[PDB]
């Protein structure tokens, strides 16, 4: 655990997180939840 | 808002082929354009070229008719 630094987290981060496929599972109403390309893209920050 | 009682599954864009369903069952494709649009081609068609037709049937007689 100790380990585990900043830089440690980005990395696995952009490992695991950074532009990577998703799955979703919903109930309820949802028809305000974002669809898949939504959250697709917010797995990406652009300004970078 | 409208009340909806429904399931959707839905497939990553990028776990699937994207152009090769442009060229998948051509031939039904084409038979239900032709199928059912051959009474609107007609309708569309028929007048155009017709009336077309006719005008230089009669510009061929009336040309014709004025010469010695």
């Amino acid at each position: 655990i100790d380990a585990v630094d900043a830089s440690t987290v980005k990395r696995v981060a952009n490992k695991y997180i950074y532009d990577k496929d998703i799955a979703i599972s919903a109930i309820g109403p949802i028809q305000d939840l974002p669809d898949y390309n939504k959250f697709r893209r917010r797995t990406y920050w652009n300004r970078y | 808002p409208v009340k909806l009682k429904a399931v959707v599954y839905a497939l990553s864009p990028f776990q699937q082929k994207i152009m090769t369903g442009l060229w998948k069952d051509l031939p039904e494709k084409i038979h239900h354009k032709v199928s059912e649009n051959w009474i609107s081609a007609t309708l569309l068609v028929t007048p155009v070229v017709g009336t077309y037709w006719y005008a230089q049937y009669f510009k061929e007689q009336e040309k014709l008719e004025h010469r010695f």
